[PDB]
């Protein structure tokens, strides 16, 4: 158990479960659930409406102060009703800790923005609405970041191929780039390399 | 003028097919021996509807609703099919 | 019901208001459009073409569906309007490279095994 | 039998068996797994015309069709005809009816003959496997008659030997003593025995009068020697004495027909006037072999200057006697829908895409139907389902196998015309392992299949 | 149909056509068009070149990885032309000169070269052979350009009896001699044409136009032995014709009449040079003669193609002329030129 | 060991030729085509036959770790030669 | 706060896929059969979306296998048969949907190996 395990952190752990606790008790508008990972990073599962309020706890409150914001994104799951999940990591330096706060919405709920709390948000924000769709309320400046100019679809989708739909080349005829529908000289060949036996029994699901 | 097919579709558990269903029960090995020559095809439907195709020569065909007929009604309309009437 | 939420427009009408505005947005701004980027088309070819994908999504009937449409021509508008864009960029909009795909049955066939 | 096609960068790779409970159970015969090879030889890849010192020439799409609709438009009536084969899917199959239909033909033929004495194809439990062949694990007696189950239809006979293991099936036989991989019990090969147990004389009669739900398997491969009606009267007379001596047990079902043709079933459903009789009795001008390899009409019985159409997908004995030849897909190559000996349909999905110019065949018949004038009302493959629903609906349902028990009007129209029987043994087409090979196109061009047979005809 | 032949794909970069093509003359103005239009499909291109290599690498990206091999070729030399048409099964003929020069006389551009092409390539088995003539071929005309067009348009006839032969007037583009050389007359600033050429009618034709044609004639099967006249839809006087170059160049317009003997000596000054010339004697004769019309000759519409007219894509050739004055001017506000059509 | 096609082109050791009629031969004029001289079937074929008294050998290509993995061979049948699945060389037990 | 739509769900709009890939695309919605090789049943545990197959064809140099359509390769995972049913109806394409083929229970017994009268009884171990 000793030379290959990574240890383990009880104080931590503890600590990150008080916390959680505190912080669920102190907004139980809109928490919805409250983890603590084994590897020791504690989680927040929030109702939508609650973007706003917990960060603005979350970075504000003397005994929680979050001032910075290390990251935000969000995660595509089609098989839910709402899609998209969207996360946001904080940091506190004051206490040397790290929390995540998670939420979800769909292709249509527009989301809060969050730049008034967090100014890196600004950014952050308009990826995702390049990437998964998902707009933001009371953005200031929002539109596509990342992605080409007029280019249509989000591609950091399960739904968007790999390889796009369109294509880019020099036409001499119009003298100008233009794009065609796209057309591989050699397809992208899909490998099937999940073993068909159970490899953790920690995380079996019921069969109902 | 010339009948070359006909295709009664009916339901087998359906209330609606229920006349129906007696007609073939009863009365349809009489008609085949009237009518040695006629394809009379027997299929079943989906819980929709039953239902009586003729098929004419050169393609064309007309079909007929049989919901909740009963078993004379069903040999009206088809003797009414293989005559030259309606 | 359905607990859902609206992104601008409470009802139809509101989303109808708005793609108004953005069309005489564009309208205005296709003159510009073909002096600034230099293109060989006309400005009525590049209204008639604004009009044609105004109406390539006249069937929306979700007022939410509408709005999104909406902010997404407005970034693109804004896009047009600052010279982010180029002239490739504006003239991926008429396909001038590409041959025309037939739409009956028989061409399909002749051509290969894709309906 | 459900399959997975396994493919890669576009090309047919192995076959592997696909789980159904009911119908195959996790096992595929050789033939299903080991065929696959004969999709890559003798293809056809390239429409076909007859050049000016009547030899086969490559041509383009738009000549071979238009030539083929110059001759169709010329011929209508009882003068256009048309040969079904045993690959052939529904889709085709009623593209084809209705393409004919439109020329006011009916000469629509199967290459397999099914008695259309009395009910005939009216009644579907006429021509079909009622018991299912789940159902075989509920019967205790089981009597085969005429045919060689192991190679006409190696799972089902497979699911006899698991009842007979499991459940101590009794076994009979009426035909060649062959060797099945079970016991069995061979009452004889004259089909007389079939009247004795008719009659009530023969032993084995009481025995199937006293066990409660038994069954009775005619094969389809008895019913194309000159005097299949009289064999199917005389079984469905034992079925009947059957279901009168016991009385109604409830839903069981024990008339059956065991097929051997892929494609039977379906054309049956779509009325499709089984045997090739009609057009020998009136020779045809335009012929359109659909698949057509099994020899049954030459030119020897067709007038002079009789106009061959072939549509396939394989060089086999009905290509080189053709006038026009129309490459085809494969059943790896399309989603097309088959019914099974049980009635259910079942389809296909696209594995590859057809090799060089060949296409679909239902959008061959719908292309040269618009090139001839007559355009059908079908130009996708949901309309072409759509279709099929209202000529038979029973081909949608893609894994029913209900169906209503009909026997007693067949039974009734079975026994007008009682045609005499003939004193010939009754001999299987398949008596030995070397002829389970090869049967079809498929497995003719198939160099699996010939090592196979050379091994198994010269061991070693 | 040799089976590698057999077309794939949607008819894509990566989609492979079924065309096997060697293209002479691809590295001038209308061999580029030809050739882009062959590798849009995905089609086999054999390029022959004897100029630099340099010089053809414009042609590189316009097809995908292998579909176009440059070799090398001599036009007097017929095994150099076995060579690059052994394998192919069209070949498209697009090799001529507007100028005489001191290896190759028009005969040897437009009759010798021609015919050993045709030859070699019916002696190769070549299916398919495109040729281009102009309109204006006659074996009378004052220009020695339309005489050898002519002879050599009868040789190829004679020596592969199933070749395609077009006859284009006047192509405009980008490129084109015509358009530009309209415009380059504004540098000495008065406008020379004999007559006022108020007695020439021209009928200019597009160059996407004539490659689509081109492009069209290798894939329909009964375009074998035809011969194809490909016109613009629109006839322009000369004098219109000029006065609507300028006004879309936003330049002044200067025009004065020249004697056709003053004009053809100045031809002559600049037909001395070394270097290519400006204008030559006979380009003097081609451009100041009608066009002539042929109506039992099939044209752009009988190949599925609606010519485009000169005011459409007239901006895109004449804007590098305008000064940075008028260099953003739009295109409709220019009040087209007067036809005069029939 | 290197054959020719009816066309003077050279038989690469797959086998693989292009037809008389296939136009793809064209991307190989003014050029040459690769070929590997030293065919690996004939090359094999050309070693010995290793004489081993033992029911069961063993093989690893030689080199030990710069070989292939280590496999066994049986050599009961008399009438053939045991042969490695990876190095290809061929081993057999003394007889006559 | 709350508009009430009474509309059918679409998004076929906003996903900036062109309209050849919505309405000629026909998916396959379904559980995956076990792989017959082997006897590990845990990639038959969700279900999964697919696209028809499309057109492969050889190109010319290197004789790589080269494609035209952009869904070849797309493959969706969901949890339950009506997440899929849903994805794919909001998302504007025709389904067809296979029901899970679940392996009857058996009825397994060594003793029955050595039976005194019946045809169970084994000749070999
Ligand atoms: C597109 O192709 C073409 C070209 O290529 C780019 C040309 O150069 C070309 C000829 C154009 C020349 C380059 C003319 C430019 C220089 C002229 C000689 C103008 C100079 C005239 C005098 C020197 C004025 C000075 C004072 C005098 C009195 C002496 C033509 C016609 C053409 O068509
Ligand atoms: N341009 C026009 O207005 C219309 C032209 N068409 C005809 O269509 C043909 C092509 O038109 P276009 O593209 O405009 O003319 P270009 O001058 O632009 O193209 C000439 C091509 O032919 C080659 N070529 C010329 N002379 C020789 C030679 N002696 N030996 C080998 N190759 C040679 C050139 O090679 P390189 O560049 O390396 O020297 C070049 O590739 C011509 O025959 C022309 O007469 C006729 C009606 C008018
Ligand atoms: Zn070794």
């Amino acid at each position: 158990t000793r030379p290959t395990i990574r240890p383990r952190n009880d104080v931590v752990h503890k600590q990150l479960s008080a916390f959680g606790q505190y912080v669920a008790e102190i907004l139980p508008k809109y928490v919805q659930q409250v983890q603590v990972s084994c590897f020791n990073e504690l989680e927040i599962f929030i109702h939508p409406d609650g973007v706003i309020p917990v960060l603005t706890f979350l970075r504000d409150h003397t005994n929680a102060q979050f001032k910075s914001l290390a990251d935000l994104t969000a995660v595509d799951v089609p098989t839910r009703q709402n899609r998209f999940e969207i996360v946001y990591n904080l940091l506190s330096l004051r206490f040397n800790s790290r929390i995540r706060v998670k939420t979800y919405t769909d292709e249509l709920t527009p989301i809060e923005s969050s730049v008034t709390v967090y100014k890196a948000a600004n950014w952050y924000e308009r990826e995702i609405w390049d990437m998964f769709g998902v707009f933001f309320a009371n953005h200031p400046d929002l539109r596509r970041i990342l992605t080409d100019y007029g280019f249509e679809g989000h591609p950091f989708r399960k739904d968007f191929p790999l390889s796009g739909y369109v294509e880019l080349r020099y036409d001499d005829e119009v003298k100008r780039v233009v794009a065609e529908p796209v057309e591989l000289a050699q397809e992208f060949r899909k490998f099937d390399l999940n073993s068909p036996w159970e490899a953790f029994p920690a995380y079996r699901q019921p069969p109902e | 003028l010339g009948l070359r097919e006909i295709r009664i579709h009916l339901c087998q558990r359906s209330p609606g097919s229920q006349g129906v269903r007696d007609f073939i029960e009863k009365r349809y090995v009489e008609l085949k021996k009237a009518n040695p020559d006629l394809p009379i095809l027997i299929r079943e439907c989906s819980d929709v509807q039953p239902k009586l195709w003729a098929r004419y020569a050169f393609g064309q065909e007309k079909n007929v609703s049989l919901n909740n007929f009963s078993a004379d009604q069903v040999t009206r309309t088809l003797e009414n099919v293989l005559s030259g009437k309606a | 019901g359905t607990s859902v939420k609206p992104i601008f427009s409470r009802d139809m009408n509101e989303a109808k208001r708005r793609v108004r505005e953005l069309y005489r947005a564009w309208y205005r701004e296709v003159p510009n459009t073909v002096h600034l980027f230099q293109l060989d088309i006309s400005v009525k070819q590049g209204r008639d073409k604004v009009r044609e994908m105004f109406m390539k999504n006249a069937h929306v009937t979700d007022p939410r569906v509408v709005d999104l449409l909406v902010i997404k021509g407005k970034m693109e508008l804004e896009e047009t309007i600052n010279v982010w864009k180029q002239r490739t960029h504006i003239m991926r909009f008429f396909h001038e490279t590409e041959a025309p795909r037939p739409t009956d049955f028989l061409s399909k066939f002749y051509v290969g095994h894709d309906p | 039998s459900n399959i997975v096609v396994s493919t890669r960068t576009g090309e047919v790779m192995r076959i592997l068996p696909r789980m159904h409970e009911d119908i195959n159970e996790e096992w595929i015969s050789d033939k299903t797994r080991f065929a696959y090879d004969g999709l890559k030889r003798q293809r056809l890849t390239q429409p076909m015309i007859r050049n000016e010192k009547g030899l086969l020439t490559y041509t383009t799409w738009e000549d071979a069709l238009s030539r083929v609709a110059g001759m169709l438009q010329s011929f209508q009536g009882n003068d256009v005809a048309a040969i079904a084969g045993g690959l052939v899917d529904a889709e085709a199959l009623v593209a084809l009816k209705d393409l004919l239909n439109r020329v006011d033909s009916d000469s629509l033929c199967t290459e397999e003959v099914f008695p259309t004495a009395g009910a005939g194809t009216d009644l579907r439990s006429n021509y079909l496997l009622n018991t299912t062949i789940a159902g075989v694990e509920e019967a205790d007696v089981i009597l085969l008659v005429g045919t060689n189950p192991r190679f006409e239809a190696p799972l089902f006979n497979a699911r006899i030997r698991k009842s007979w293991l499991h459940n101590d099936l009794k076994v009979a036989l009426i035909g060649s003593p062959v060797d099945l991989t079970y016991r069995y019990d061979h009452l004889g090969d004259s089909p007389k025995i079939l009247q004795d147990i008719a009659s009530g004389n023969h032993p084995f009669s009481q025995i199937l009068k006293e066990a409660k739900k038994p069954m009775v398997v005619l094969g389809s491969s008895a019913l194309q020697r000159s005097d299949g009606t009289a064999i199917l009267a005389a079984v469905s007379n034992i079925a009947q004495n059957i279901r009168l001596s016991s009385g109604v047990t409830g839903d069981w079902k024990v008339m059956n027909i065991l097929h051997r043709i892929a494609s039977q079933v379906a054309a049956l459903d779509l009325g499709y006037k089984p045997g090739v009789e009609a057009i020998r009795k009136n020779p045809p001008k335009v012929l359109f072999l659909l698949g057509a390899d099994g020899g049954c009409i030459t030119r020897q019985d067709l007038p002079k200057d009789c106009f061959i159409i072939y549509q396939g997908h394989h060089g086999d004995v009905g290509a080189p006697m053709a006038d026009v030849i129309l490459p085809g897909a494969a059943y790896t190559e399309k989603s097309a829908t088959y019914v099974n000996t049980e009635g259910r349909a079942q389809q296909t999905k696209v594995a590859v895409t057809p090799p060089g110019l060949a296409r679909e065949d239902w959008k061959i018949i719908r292309a040269l139907s618009e090139i001839a004038g007559m355009t059908l009302p079908y130009d996708t493959l949901d309309q072409v389902r759509s279709r099929l629903e209202e000529v038979s609906p029973n081909l949608v349902r893609y894994d029913d196998v209900e169906g209503a028990n009909y026997f007693q009007q067949a039974n009734e129209l079975s026994k007008l015309v009682n045609q005499q029987l003939l004193a010939d043994p009754l001999v299987p087409p398949q008596l030995t392992i070397k002829d389970f090979y090869m049967t079809d196109s498929i497995s003719r061009a198939s160099q699996t299949m010939a090592k196979c047979v050379k091994a198994v005809t010269e061991g070693i | 149909l040799h089976h590698a032949l057999i077309p794939h794909g949607k008819g894509g970069r990566s989609s492979v056509s079924g065309i096997v093509a060697t293209v002479f003359g691809a590295t001038g103005f209308l061999g580029r068009y030809v050739v882009n239009h062959l590798g849009r499909m995905g089609s086999q291109v054999i390029v022959p070149y004897r100029c630099e290599p340099y010089d053809t690498m414009h042609l590189r990206p316009m097809g995908d990885l292998g579909q176009i091999i440059f070799m090398e070729w001599n036009g007097k030399d017929k095994d150099s032309i076995r060579k690059v048409v052994e394998h192919s099964n069209v070949v498209i003929n697009l090799v001529g000169r507007e100028w005489e020069t001191k290896n190759f006389d028009f005969e040897d551009v437009f009759v010798k070269i021609p015919h050993a092409i045709a030859q070699v390539s019916k002696e190769a088995g070549v299916e398919k052979l495109i040729h281009i003539s102009h309109l204006n071929a006659d074996i009378k005309s004052p220009s020695r350009y339309l005489r050898s067009k002519a002879v050599g348009e009868k040789e190829v006839r004679a020596a592969f009896p199933e070749a395609t032969i077009i006859k284009p007037s006047d192509i405009f583009g980008r490129e084109d001699r015509f358009l530009n050389y309209f415009a380059s007359m504004r540098w000495f600033g008065g406008v020379p044409l004999i007559s006022l050429g108020k007695e020439t009618v021209k009928q200019p034709v597009y160059i996407v136009d004539v490659s689509k044609g081109i492009i069209n004639a290798i894939k329909d099967p009964d375009a074998k032995g035809k011969t194809f006249a490909f016109v613009g839809p629109n006839r322009y006087l000369l004098f219109d014709l000029v006065q609507y170059i300028f006004a879309v160049a936003y330049r002044p317009f200067l025009p004065y009449p020249l004697p056709h003997f003053a004009y053809r000596w100045v031809g002559r000054l600049f037909e001395v040079s070394p270097f290519e010339p400006w204008t030559t004697r006979d380009k003097v004769e081609r451009v100041h003669m009608s066009d002539m019309t042929l109506p039992h000759l099939p044209g752009l519409e009988d190949l599925g193609i609606q010519a485009t007219p000169l005011e459409l894509k007239a901006i895109e050739v004449l804007r590098r002329h305008r000064t940075y004055r008028w260099l953003t001017s739009e295109m409709e506000d220019v009040k087209p030129a007067k036809t005069v059509n029939i | 060991g290197v054959r020719t096609s009816p066309t003077g082109e050279k038989v690469t050791h797959t086998g693989q030729a292009y037809d008389d009629g296939d136009y793809r031969r064209v991307r190989f004029s003014d050029r040459q085509k690769e070929v590997n001289e030293n065919f690996a079937i004939d090359l094999i074929a050309e070693q010995p036959v290793s004489e081993v008294g033992s029911r069961v050998i063993s093989c690893d290509g030689g080199g030990g770790a710069l070989g292939h993995p280590r496999v066994y061979i049986n050599l009961d049948k008399e009438t053939k030669t045991g042969t490695c699945g990876y190095c290809g060389l061929q081993f057999r037990q003394p007889h006559h | 706060q709350l508009i009430a739509v009474d509309e059918k769900l679409d998004i076929t709009t906003l996903t900036g896929v062109p309209e050849e890939h919505i309405k000629t695309r026909k998916v396959r919605i379904f559980v995956p059969a076990r792989n017959n090789m082997q006897s590990g049943v845990n990639n038959t545990k969700k279900w999964k979306m697919e696209f028809d197959t499309r057109e492969r064809w050889e190109n010319p140099l290197m004789g790589w296998s080269s494609t035209a359509d952009p869904l070849s390769n797309l493959v969706l995972t969901f949890s339950t048969k009506e997440d899929a049913v849903a994805f794919a109806e909001k998302n504007g394409w025709s389904f067809d949907v296979e029901e899970r083929k679940v392996p009857k229970p058996k009825s397994k017994s060594y003793g029955a190996n050595f039976s005194w009268n019946k045809r169970t009884r084994v000749s070999t171990k």
